C-alpha cells in the first residue's frame, strides 16, 4: 500500500523502503536518488554518520573473568571470538566460540566471553 | 480377565479370582540382580532380607498381614498378603513402611541384625545346597564380565563391605515410578484397588533407572568345583535359549518339555515317553534330570540339571543325552511334540493356576513389567497348539546343532571328559 | 561433617570399573568426589584418592590412547 | 647440573642407545638395494 | 615481553599469578602456564601453586604438580633433595605421591 523512501535511516522498515525517487529526464542520476537494498542502506548510514556492518577489532583492554565477563554482541546465538591476551598481541591466537547458553574460557589468556544475544528472529 | 491400567506415575496389574480367599497387594519392581555392579552384589537380597526382617514383619503381623518377598534376575517383588476385606490396610502399611520414609528400618542395629543373618545363611547356601549353587555357577560363566552374570543371593566376597549407603543409593537408583508395577492378585475388583492407590497419594520417586552398557551375551564357556568329599556328581549343562518377548519362546518350552524330567527312585517317573529312558536305565546313569528353559530380558539358557551317583558313567549318560539333544534336529516325530504339548499346558496350567495368590502375583508383575499386558491362559494353550514339528526343527537347527555349551559342574567329575569332546558331541556326522 | 563418605562397594576397583558403568552412576559418584574433596584432605581415605585421580586424570575418554 | 649426576652422563645415557638404533633404521631405509641384490643371480648366486 | 625474564622476575610474576586465582580451570590454566616454560621451577612457586590447589578445595591437582615435577626433572636426585624441601608442607596439607599410591 502507501510506501515511502526512508529519508535517512530511522525510517527503515525492511526492502520495501529503499527504493527512492527515479531520475528525471534530463539530470544524470546521483546516488542518493536510484540505488536500492543494501547499498542504499550503506550509503543512508554514511549520510547520516554512522556506518552499518561494524567491523572493529574486539576490546582486549581489560582481562575480565566471571565476576565480568567480556561481554561480546551478535544477532545470532555464537560467535566466533579468537582471543590474543590482555595485551594486544601478547600469545597467538585461540579462536573461542561463545554461544547463548555457555560463556568461552580462554585456556591461555584465561580471560572469558559472555554474549549478549540480541537475535530477534 | 487380567486388566492392567496405567496411572499418574506406577502400573497397576490385578486379576480378581472371585473363589480364593486371601486378597495379596504388592509391588513388583523391574530391577533384580543384573541391574548391579559385582562390588555391590547382594544389595537385593539384603533388601528383601530388610523387608522381611523381625520390626516390620512385627509391625505387620499385628494389623494381619503376612510379608513376602522374591528376587530374581531381572525383576524383584514386596507382597503384603492378607485377607479379603483388608487390603487398604495392606495398602497403607506398604506405603508408610516401604515407600515413604524408611528410617526405622535402615538404623544399624536392624540392619547389622539382618546383614548377619543374611550372611549366616548365604554361606549355608554356598556349603549345602549343591544343585542351585550349579544352577548359579552355570550363569555366572555363561553369561560372564556381562551383568546377567550375577549371583541372585550374592556372594560373600562382595557383602561384607556393605553399610546402609549402598542400599539407600539403591533404593534412590532402582526403585523408581517408572520402573515399579503394583499388581493384586486373590479376590479384590481392579477399581476398588485403583480407588485406594489414588485416595491416598503413594509415589516412590520420579526418575528412571540407569541403563546398562553392556547387553547379555553367551560365552561358551566351562568350569569345575570339583569337591571329592561330596557323594554324587552335580553337572548341569545348557546353550544360549530364547528370551522373553521372542518369537521362538513357547517353542523352547516345547523342546524342554520334549525331554521332561525324571527321578529315578519314584517309579510313576521310570515309565514316561522319553527316547533317554531306554539309554539310562540299564545301567542306571543318574539320579535325576531336569531340562530348564529359563529366559530373562537380553537373553536365556536352555539345558538340563543332572546329579549322578554312578560318577565313573558321567560321559555316558552326558553323550546319550547329547545325542537325544541332535535329535531334535534331524529325526523329532510327532507323538514326541504332541506328548510334550499337552505336558507344556498341563505344566503352565499348573503353574499360571495355583492355590497360592503370591506366586501369581509375582508371575503378573514380571510379565507386565516386560511386555505391558498380561497374556491369558487361552492363548498361550493356542499358541502352544499352533506348534508343529518343523518349527522345533528350525529352532533346534537354530540354537542346538553344534551351538556352544556352557557346563558347570561339583562333587567327583574327573569321569567327566574335559571340553572338546563335549562340545564336538553337540553334532553327529548323521547316524 | 555434612557429606557423607562413599562406601566401599560403591567404589572399589574403579580404574577396572569406569568404562562400563552407566552414564547416571558416573555422574552420582563424581559429585560425591568433588564434594568429599571440600574436607581437610588428610581425613580422606586411601581407597577414594585413587578413585578421584583416575576419574579427573585416568586414561579415559579425552585421554585414550591412539594406539 | 650443581647437584645429581652430571649432565654429561645423563645425556650420554640417553642418547647413545639412539645412535644405534638410528643407524638401524637408516641403514634399512637407504641399504635395502643391498639387500635385494644379495639374492640375486648377479651375485653367482 | 619478547625479551627473557630472568629467574626472580619469572618467580615473583608467578607468585602473584597463583595468588590471584579463584577457579579450577584458572589453577590448572597458570599451572600448565608454569610447567610448559623451559626452567623447573623454584619450591617457592611450587609450595604457592600447593596452597593455590588447596583454596579451590581439590586433591588431584595438588598431586599432579608432583608427577610433572617428576617429568620435568633432570634425575632422580634433583627429585629427592627438591621433594625434601616440600616435605611439611605435603605432610600437613595431606597429598600423596604417585609410586606410593599406585604401586607398579
Ligand atoms: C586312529 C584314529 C582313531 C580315531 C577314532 C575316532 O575318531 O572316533 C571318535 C568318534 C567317537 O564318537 P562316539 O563318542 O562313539 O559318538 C557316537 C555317536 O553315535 C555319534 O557319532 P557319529 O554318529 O557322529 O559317528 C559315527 C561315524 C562312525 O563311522 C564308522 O564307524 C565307519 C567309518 C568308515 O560315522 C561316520 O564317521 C560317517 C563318516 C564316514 C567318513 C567318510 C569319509 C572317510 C572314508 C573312510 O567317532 C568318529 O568320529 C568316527 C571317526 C571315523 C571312523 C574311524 C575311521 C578309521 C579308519 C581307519
Ligand atoms: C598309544 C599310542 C598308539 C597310537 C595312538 C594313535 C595315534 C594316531 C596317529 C595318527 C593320527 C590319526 C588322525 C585321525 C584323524 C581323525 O580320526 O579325525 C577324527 C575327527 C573327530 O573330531 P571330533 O568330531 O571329536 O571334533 C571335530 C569338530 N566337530 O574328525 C576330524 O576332526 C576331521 C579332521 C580331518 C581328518 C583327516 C586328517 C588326516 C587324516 C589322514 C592322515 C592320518 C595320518
Ligand atoms: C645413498 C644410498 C646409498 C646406498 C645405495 C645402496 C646400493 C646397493 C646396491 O645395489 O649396490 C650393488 C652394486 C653392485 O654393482 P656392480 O658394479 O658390482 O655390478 C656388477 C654386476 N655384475 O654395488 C656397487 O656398485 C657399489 C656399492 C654400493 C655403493 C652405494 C651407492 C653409491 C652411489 C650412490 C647412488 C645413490 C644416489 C642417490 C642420490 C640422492
Ligand atoms: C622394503 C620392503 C619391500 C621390498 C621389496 C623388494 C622386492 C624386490 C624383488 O622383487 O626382488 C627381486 C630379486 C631378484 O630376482 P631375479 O632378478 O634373480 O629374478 C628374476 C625374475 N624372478 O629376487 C629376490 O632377491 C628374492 C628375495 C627378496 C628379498 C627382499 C629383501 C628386501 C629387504
Ligand atoms: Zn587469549
Amino acid at each position: 500500500p502507501v510506501v515511502k523512501t526512508a529519508q535517512n535511516l530511522a525510517e527503515v522498515n525492511g526492502p520495501e523502503t529503499l527504493i527512492g525517487p527515479g531520475a528525471k529526464e534530463g539530470t544524470v542520476p546521483t546516488d542518493l536518488d536510484q540505488e536500492t537494498g543494501l547499498a542504499r542502506l550503506e550509503l543512508l548510514g554514511k549520510l547520516e554518520g554512522i556506518d552499518v556492518f561494524d567491523t572493529k577489532p574486539l576490546d582486549s583492554s581489560r582481562k575480565g573473568t566471571m565476576k565480568d565477563p567480556i561481554i561480546i554482541e551478535s544477532y545470532d546465538d555464537y560467535r566466533y571470538v579468537g582471543c590474543t591476551g590482555s595485551p594486544a598481541g601478547s600469545h597467538t591466537i585461540m579462536w573461542l566460540k561463545p554461544t547463548v547458553n555457555e560463556v568461552a574460557r580462554c585456556w591461555e589468556c584465561g580471560s572469558v566471553y559472555k554474549l549478549n544475544p540480541v537475535g530477534v528472529p | 480377565a487380567e486388566v492392567t491400567q496405567l496411572s499418574n506415575g506406577i502400573v497397576v496389574a490385578t486379576e480378581h479370582n472371585p473363589s480364593a480367599h486371601t486378597a495379596s497387594v504388592g509391588v513388583v519392581f523391574g530391577s533384580g540382580a543384573a541391574n548391579e555392579n559385582p562390588y555391590n552384589n547382594g544389595v537385593s537380597n539384603l533388601w528383601k532380607n530388610i523387608f522381611l526382617s523381625k520390626e516390620n514383619s512385627a509391625v505387620a503381623a499385628k494389623e494381619g498381614l503376612a510379608l513376602s518377598s522374591n528376587i530374581s534376575r531381572d525383576f524383584q517383588s514386596y507382597i503384603v498378603s492378607s485377607l479379603p476385606g483388608s487390603t487398604d490396610k495392606s495398602l497403607d502399611f506398604l506405603n508408610q513402611s516401604f515407600i515413604q520414609q524408611k528410617a526405622n528400618l535402615l538404623s544399624s542395629s536392624n540392619f547389622e541384625a539382618t546383614k548377619k543373618s543374611v550372611l549366616k545363611q548365604v554361606q549355608d547356601f554356598e556349603e549345602n545346597d549343591h544343585p542351585n549353587r550349579v544352577l548359579e555357577h552355570l550363569h555366572s560363566t555363561a553369561f560372564q564380565n556381562t551383568p546377567l552374570s550375577l549371583p541372585t543371593r550374592g556372594t560373600l566376597e562382595s557383602l561384607e563391605n556393605l553399610v546402609v549407603a549402598d542400599l539407600e543409593s539403591f533404593a534412590n537408583n532402582h526403585f523408581l515410578n517408572s520402573n515399579a508395577v503394583v499388581v493384586g492378585t486373590g479376590n479384590i475388583k481392579h477399581e476398588d484397588l485403583v480407588n485406594s492407590i489414588e485416595s491416598k497419594n503413594l509415589s516412590l520417586q520420579t526418575g528412571t533407572k540407569p541403563v546398562l552398557k553392556k547387553k547379555a551375551a553367551f560365552l561358551g564357556s566351562e568350569v569345575r568345583l570339583r569337591d571329592d568329599t561330596l557323594p554324587k556328581a552335580w553337572i548341569s549343562l545348557a546353550v544360549e535359549g530364547e528370551p522373553v518377548n521372542s518369537p521362538n519362546y513357547f517353542v523352547a518350552k516345547l523342546a524342554a518339555q520334549i525331554f521332561g524330567s525324571y527321578n529315578a527312585f519314584e517309579p510313576a517317573s521310570r515309565l514316561q515317553g522319553i527316547k533317554l529312558l531306554d539309554n539310562i536305565q540299564e545301567y542306571q546313569l543318574c539320579d535325576n534330570f531336569n531340562h530348564f528353559s529359563l529366559s530373562y530380558k537380553d537373553s536365556g539358557l536352555w539345558g538340563f540339571s543332572t546329579a549322578t551317583r554312578n560318577v565313573t558313567m558321567i560321559d555316558d549318560l552326558i553323550h546319550f543325552t547329547l545325542k537325544q539333544w541332535n535329535r531334535l534336529t534331524i529325526s523329532v516325530t510327532d507323538t514326541e511334540v504332541e506328548r510334550a504339548k499337552s505336558l507344556l499346558k498341563l505344566q503352565l496350567g499348573q503353574l499360571y493356576e495355583s492355590g497360592n495368590p503370591v506366586n501369581d502375583a509375582n508371575l503378573l508383575g514380571a510379565e507386565v513389567l516386560i511386555k505391558g499386558s498380561k497374556l491369558s491362559l487361552g492363548e498361550a494353550f493356542k499358541k502352544i497348539d499352533a506348534i508343529t514339528v518343523k518349527d522345533v526343527k528350525a529352532w533346534a537347527g537354530k540354537r542346538l546343532w553344534d551351538q556352544d555349551i556352557a557346563i558347570a559342574g561339583t562333587g567327583q567329575i574327573e569321569g567327566l571328559l574335559d571340553y572338546m569332546r563335549i562340545r564336538s558331541d553337540m553334532s553327529m556326522m548323521r547316524w | 561433617v555434612q557429606t557423607k563418605a562413599l562406601s566401599k562397594a560403591t567404589l572399589t576397583d574403579l580404574p577396572e570399573r569406569w568404562e562400563n558403568m552407566p552414564n547416571l552412576e558416573q555422574k552420582e559418584i563424581a559429585d560425591n568426589l568433588t564434594e568429599r574433596q571440600k574436607l581437610p584432605w588428610k581425613t580422606l581415605n586411601n581407597e577414594e584418592i585413587k578413585a578421584a585421580w583416575y576419574i579427573s586424570y585416568g586414561e579415559w575418554g579425552p585421554r585414550r590412547p591412539v594406539h | 647440573g650443581r647437584i645429581g649426576e652430571s649432565w654429561v652422563i645423563t645425556e650420554g645415557r640417553r642418547l647413545i642407545p639412539e645412535i644405534f638404533q638410528w643407524s638401524a633404521v637408516l641403514s634399512v631405509c637407504l641399504g635395502w638395494p643391498g639387500a635385494v641384490y644379495f639374492f640375486s643371480k648377479a651375485r653367482k648366486a | 615481553a619478547h625479551d627473557e625474564e630472568t629467574f626472580e622476575e619469572f618467580t615473583a610474576r608467578y607468585e602473584k599469578e597463583f595468588d590471584e586465582a579463584y577457579d579450577l580451570f584458572e589453577v590448572q590454566r597458570v599451572l600448565n602456564n608454569c610447567f610448559s616454560y623451559d626452567l623447573v621451577p623454584a619450591p617457592a612457586v611450587i609450595e604457592k601453586a600447593l596452597r593455590a590447589a588447596r583454596r579451590v578445595n581439590d586433591l588431584p591437582t595438588a598431586i599432579r604438580v608432583f608427577e610433572a615435577l617428576k617429568y620435568k626433572v633432570e634425575n632422580e636426585d634433583q627429585y629427592k633433595a627438591y621433594l625434601d624441601e616440600l616435605k611439611d608442607v605435603r605432610q600437613e596439607l595431606g597429598v600423596p605421591l604417585k609410586e606410593e599410591l599406585f604401586p607398579s
